RNA sequence: GUCAACUGUGAUUGAACAAGAGUUAGCCGCUCCUAAGGGAUAGCUGAAAAGUGUUUAAAGGGGUCCCCGUCUCAAAAGGGAAACAGGUUGAUAUUCCUGUGCCAAUAGUAUUAUGAGUUAGAUGGUAACAUAUAUAUAAAUGAACUCCUUUACAUAGGCUUUACACUCGGGGUGCGUUUUCUUUGCACUUUACCUUUAUAACAAACCUUGGAAUCAAUUUACUUGGAGAAGAGGUUCGUUGAACUCAAUUCAAAAAUUUGUUUUGUAGCAAUAGUAAUUCGUAAUUAUCCGAAGUGGUAAGGACUAUCCUUGAAAAAAGGAGGGAACGGCUUUGUGCUUUGCUACUCUUAAUACUUGUAUGAGCGUACCAACAACCGCAUCAGGUCUCCAAGGUUAACAGCCUCUGGUUAAAUAGAAAAAAGUAGGUAAGGGAAGUCGGCAAAAUAGAUCCGUAACUUCGGGAAAAGGAUUGGCUCUGAGGACAUUAAUGUUAACUCAGAACUGAAACGGACAAGGGGAAUCCGACUGUUUAAUUAAAACAUAGCAUUGUGAAAAGCCACAACUGGUAUUAAC
C-alpha cells in the first residue's frame, strides 16, 4: 500500500534536516538511480556506479556521463552544434 | 566442548590466517590455518575468467601440471572464446571491407 | 602413501632396486584379511587382498631378499 | 618477550653471569648486586 | 602569539595531499611530430574514477611512434565519451567530441576543455567537472587565438595550443546539496586535511588576529590590505567592495 | 529432557512464559521463505507432471 | 637444598637465598618484497654545522655492439616456496622419537635405464574444450621484442552450502543410584596431514541443438531473453574431500575388453596408532571401536543485491599468450659456410660413474610470566595493558542467575565479643513533598501478547505517547511440513502459534531481567565534540546561506637562512 503521502525516495532520512532541503534532495536522488536507455543496445539498463561514471548492465561498457544524470544539457547543447557542422 | 588456539606464531585474525576446527585421531580438537582463497584467471579484453584454467595462487601455479594452465586454442588462458570469436571475425572483415574501399576510390 | 589396484604394477614395483622392505599385515575384521605394504624411498603403497590364497602365493613368490616386516 | 637479537641475548645472559656470588674459596684468603625484581636492568 | 591557523597549513608537515589511492596524473599526450604534422588514432579502453576530483579519468592507449607496441596514457575525460570509442589527436584530427586539437583549428563558438595555458604543457586550464571553455575568436593574421575561461574572464593564447572539443564530464556536481556532516567528512578525507574550519572569532587571541573579547566580535574592519604581512592577512583578503552581489 | 518432552506436548507456550518479542521468538522473513518455498515446490512438481498448463502455472 | 634478611600476621612456604640443571626446526617465525615513510648518491646552497633529494648526472642492471635503468633501509598483524599425526622428559617439542610426507635446490662430462617425436616442432573433441598415470602425469620446438593475468584488496544486507559444536534415538562396554520408583542416570563408542586426493553432489559460467506473446523462465530478494529464452543433451571452474556402488572382486548377460547381480575395504593413509574396558606376569594378552536423525551456536565459502560529491595499496614473485629469430647426426674435398658418402638420431625424467675447492638444506629466535605476585605505576599497589579460542539450563540474550570442563578455596593477619557511631544495606502504621535553593536521594514503572493512542507537525514523525486488559500449573483441541506407494493408501520432522476445560490462600514477565509519565517555557536545529586530575554546557563543530582573492609556475595562498619547497598526482563545480 501507499507507505507516504510526499516524501517517497527521501524517507530514510527521516523527521530530521528541512523539508525545502530534503525537497531539493529528493529531486536530485530521483534522477541519480534512474535506468537511462542504453544507446549501444537498446535496453534500459544504464546506471551510475561511481560520480561521473555509468554501466550499461547488458552492454558491459562505460559512458562518461554528468554528475546526476546520463546526460547533461550543457553537454547536448554542445554535442549538437557539432554534429550541424 | 573443547577449545583450539593458534600453533603458528602469529595470532592475529588476518585474511591470510583464517582457521579450520579439525578432531584428530588423538581425540584432540586441533586447529589448522587453511590456505587463501584465489581469484580467477582472466580475459584482458572483457576481464572474466577463462573455463579449464586452474585457480591456483602463484605458489601452486608453478607446482601443478601445464595442461591445468591453459586451452590449446588460440589467445588460450588470456582471451576467452566469445571474444576470440568476435575479434576473428574483426580481422577478416576489416580487411576485406579496405580493400574494396581502395578499389572503389581509383 | 598411494593405493595399487593391479597385481602386475604391484609385481613390477617389487622388482625394482630402490623396492627396500615389504610391509605385510594381516587381521580380522567381523573372517581374516590382508593388508600389503610396499615401501620405496618415495612412496609406500599399499594392496588390499581380500583372500588368503591369493596372499599367501604372492607373499612366497616375492624376491626373498627385500626386506620382510610384521607389525607384531 | 619470546624472541630477542642477538645481542640483547648474549647481554642478558652476561648480565645473569655477572649476578653470581663471590667464590667461597677466595674469602678465606659482595656491595655491587643484580637482583632481579625490584632492580631493572633497562638495557 | 603563535603561528596563525592559516600559516600552519601551508608549512608542508601533516597537510600534505592525500596521495595514497590517486591513480597518477592527469595530462595529455606530449607534443611530437606525428600530431604535429596529423592525427593519431587511440583507442579508450576505459574509464576509472578517481578519489580527487569529480571528473572521471579516461585511460587511452596509442601504439608508440618509434618503438613496437601499446602504450598507455591519462587523459580527462569530456562528457559523452564512451569504452570502445577512438579517440583523434592532432593537427589534422576531425572536429568531433573528445577529440584533441590545435585551437587555432576550431571554428568559432565551438565549446571545449584542457586549454593549455602556454604550448605543450599538457593541459592546465578547464579540467574541473562541469567546466568549459568558449573559443570567441582568431586573429586576421592568425597565430593567436581568443579563448574564454569559465570564470568570466577572457584570455588570449597561441593558436596551436591543444584543446579538447566538448564539455568536461561529472556536470552539475554541486547542485546536489551535503545533507549531513559526515559526508562532508568523506569528501575532505580524500582531498586535505582542512577541516572541519573552526570560526577565527573564537579561538584565543595568540592564536588568530580576530581572537578574544567577549561577544565574538571581530572589532576593527574585516578587510586587510594586499601588502598586509604574513601572519596579519585575516577576513575579506584585499576586497574591491563588501556587502551583496549585483552584477 | 523430561521438560523438553513436555514442551513438545504443548505445555508452557503460554502468553507469560514467553520472554521476547514476536519476531525475535521466530523469525517472519523465515517463516514467509519456508511458505514460498512450498508453493513453489508444489507448482514445479504440477508443472513437471504436466498437470496443468504452463500459462495457468506462470500466473499462479 | 633450604631459612641470615625478606616474604607488612605466623611461615617448615615462596616469584627470597644456595647448589646444580634446561631452550634442539629445510617445513613455526625472523630471514625476502614493497607501503606510509626514513637515510644517503647527483646538483645546489651554507663559514662550517647542516637544509634540501634530480633541481646542468658521462651513474646500477639485461641482451650479445645493442636494450632496460637512483641506491638503500622501513611490516614478528599487508604480500609471502614447504608438515602433519601419535608418543616421549624433572624442566623443550608442528623442533626430540616413531611413522608418514612435502618443499626447495640438485654442476660439467660420460654411461645407463624411462617414455616422446623423426625417416625442423604429437593427437582427440561439432563446440565450450580434452589428452602423457612412465618405481615418477617427466617430456606436446621456440629467440629478440610485445601484450596481459594472478599476486590484489571497501562497506551493508539477506539468502544458501559445507565443516565444527551441541542434541536426540538405537546397539555395545564400564561405572552409579537402586528403603520406594527408575527396559534407568552417567561416562566411553577415536581417524590427521598427505594421495593433480578418485569420484559424486551443488551455485555459477560457457557450448551444441532448439526458435520462444495467451510473453516465458525465475529467486528469500530481482533477475534474465531474438545481441537467442524455455526445453534437451553437454564442457569447465569453484566449493567440497570416500559423498556416490567409489574402487577392487563375483557370477549372469557383452567385444578378437561392456552392462546386470554378489562379495570385500573404517578409499589409501589406518590400526600396529588412540580411548574406554577385561585378564595374567609383577611386560604380555583378550574383547570393543557403529546403525539412524535433529538444533543452528561458530567459521569459511558460494552465488548475489544494495550503498558512496568515500569506489576501497604496492611490489617481490609466478603464470599465460602474440611474435616467428634459431635448428638432423656421422664422414669429407674447398673457404661457421659449400659439395660429395652413410643412417639410428633430437628430446626427456630417474639412476650411476668420474672430474671440478670438501657438490643437500645457512645464520638467528624457541625457558617462563603476561599480571591473580613475574610488566608500568618509588612495592607482592582493588589502577592501567594488545589478540584468538567460547560448554549446559533458563532466555530475545555471547545479558543476568545457577551448573559441567578447567581453575581456586589466597588475598598487608586471626580469634572472641557485640555498644554507640560509621559505612554498604533492608523495612516501616497514618499522612503524601508539609522537608529542601532544588523531589536531590529513595521509591514507583518495567518482559511479552492483545487492544487503545492527543495537541502539534518540516506530514517523515510525535509514539512504547497517553491509557487499558491479559500472563501460572495441569489436561486437552485446532493450525502450520517432508517424503513414496497407483484421487485414496502409507511412512515420517519440528518448533511456533491460536482456542477450551480443571486446579490454587487471586497467584503466576513470581528470582533475575527491566521506560516514570504528562502540561509548559528558554537555549541550542539535528548525530557529532570538548577544559587528561574542579566546568559536557546554552561553548565548539556541522550541513546550508553569504562574502572575498586568484587564470598560474614573473599567479593566488603559504613554508624556508639560503638554494628551495608546500598547497599541487592541483586549475574556478
Amino acid at each position: 500500500s501507499r507507505r507516504t503521502k510526499k516524501v517517497g525516495l527521501t524517507g530514510k532520512y527521516g523527521t530530521r534536516y528541512g523539508s525545502s532541503l530534503r525537497k531539493q534532495i529528493k529531486k536530485i536522488e530521483l534522477m541519480q538511480h534512474a535506468k537511462y536507455l542504453c544507446t549501444f543496445c537498446g535496453k534500459t539498463a544504464t546506471k551510475r556506479t561511481c560520480v561521473g561514471i555509468w554501466k550499461c548492465k547488458k552492454c558491459k561498457r562505460k559512458v562518461c556521463g554528468g554528475a546526476w544524470s546520463l546526460t547533461t544539457p550543457a553537454a547536448v547543447a554542445a554535442k549538437s552544434t557539432i554534429i550541424r557542422l | 566442548a573443547q577449545r583450539v588456539h593458534y600453533r603458528r606464531h602469529n595470532h592475529y585474525n588476518t585474511k591470510s590466517n583464517k582457521v579450520r576446527p579439525v578432531r584428530t585421531p588423538g581425540g584432540k580438537l586441533t586447529i589448522h590455518v587453511v590456505k587463501k582463497k584465489a581469484g580467477k584467471p582472466k580475459c584482458a579484453d572483457c576481464k572474466t575468467a577463462i573455463q579449464g584454467v586452474k585457480a591456483l595462487r602463484p605458489a601452486d601455479n608453478y607446482r601443478a601440471r601445464r595442461k591445468n594452465r591453459t586451452v590449446a586454442r588460440a589467445y588460450g588462458g588470456s582471451i576467452c572464446a566469445r571474444c576470440i570469436r568476435e575479434r576473428i571475425m574483426r580481422a577478416f572483415l576489416f580487411e576485406e571491407q579496405k580493400c574494396v574501399r581502395q578499389v572503389l576510390k581509383e | 602413501p598411494k593405493q595399487i589396484t593391479d597385481i602386475r604394477k604391484f609385481l613390477k614395483i617389487s622388482r625394482k632396486p630402490d623396492t627396500t622392505a615389504v610391509i605385510i599385515m594381516k587381521k580380522k575384521s567381523k573372517t581374516v584379511i590382508t593388508k600389503l605394504k610396499l615401501r620405496t624411498k618415495k612412496y609406500l603403497y599399499t594392496m588390499v587382498f581380500a583372500d588368503r590364497k591369493k596372499a599367501e602365493r604372492i607373499e612366497n613368490s616375492l624376491l626373498p631378499s627385500l626386506k620382510r616386516i610384521y607389525y607384531p | 618477550g619470546s624472541i630477542k637479537r642477538f645481542r640483547l641475548k648474549q647481554r642478558l645472559g652476561k648480565c645473569r653471569r655477572q649476578n653470581r656470588p663471590v667464590p667461597h674459596w677466595y674469602r678465606l684468603k659482595n656491595t655491587k648486586r643484580r637482583h632481579w625484581r625490584r632492580t631493572k636492568l633497562g638495557l | 602569539g603563535r603561528v596563525i591557523r592559516g600559516q600552519r597549513k601551508g608549512r608542508g608537515s601533516i597537510f600534505k595531499s592525500h596521495n595514497h589511492h590517486r591513480k597518477g596524473a592527469a595530462k595529455l599526450r606530449h607534443l611530437d611530430y606525428c600530431e604535429k604534422k596529423g592525427y593519431i588514432k587511440g583507442l579508450v579502453k576505459d574509464i576509472i574514477h578517481d578519489p580527487g576530483r569529480g571528473a572521471p579519468l579516461a585511460k587511452v592507449i596509442f601504439k608508440r611512434t618509434e618503438k613496437y607496441g601499446k602504450k598507455e596514457e591519462l587523459i580527462i575525460a569530456s562528457e559523452g565519451m564512451f569504452t570502445g570509442q577512438y579517440i583523434s589527436c592532432g593537427t589534422k584530427a576531425p572536429l568531433s567530441v573528445g577529440n584533441i586539437l590545435p585551437i587555432g583549428k576550431m571554428p568559432e563558438g565551438t565549446l571545449i576543455c584542457n586549454l593549455e595555458h602556454r604550448t605543450g604543457n599538457r593541459g592546465t586550464l578547464v579540467k574541473a567537472s562541469g567546466c568549459y571553455a568558449t573559443v570567441v575568436g582568431q586573429s586576421e593574421d592568425g597565430k593567436k587565438t581568443k579563448v574564454r575561461l569559465p570564470s568570466g574572464a577572457k584570455k588570449t593564447i597561441d593558436a596551436k595550443a591543444r584543446a579538447m572539443v566538448g564539455v568536461v564530464g561529472a556536470g552539475g556536481r554541486i547542485d546536489k546539496p551535503i545533507l549531513k556532516a559526515g559526508v562532508a567528512h568523506h569528501k575532505y578525507r580524500v582531498k586535505r586535511n582542512c577541516w572541519p574550519k573552526v570560526r577565527g572569532v573564537a579561538m584565543n587571541p595568540v592564536e588568530h588576529p580576530h581572537g578574544g573579547g567577549n561577544h565574538q566580535h571581530i572589532g576593527h574592519p574585516s578587510t586587510v590590505s594586499r601588502s598586509a604581512p604574513a601572519g596579519q592577512k585575516v577576513g575579506l583578503i584585499a576586497a574591491r567592495r563588501t556587502g551583496l552581489l549585483r552584477g | 529432557r523430561l521438560y523438553k518432552l513436555a514442551k513438545r506436548k504443548g505445555r508452557h507456550m503460554g502468553i507469560g512464559k514467553r520472554k521476547g518479542t514476536k519476531n525475535a521468538r521466530t523469525n517472519q522473513k523465515t517463516l514467509w521463505i519456508k511458505r514460498q518455498r512450498v508453493l513453489r515446490r508444489l507448482l514445479k512438481r504440477l508443472r513437471d507432471s504436466k498437470k496443468v498448463d504452463r500459462h495457468l502455472y506462470h500466473s499462479f
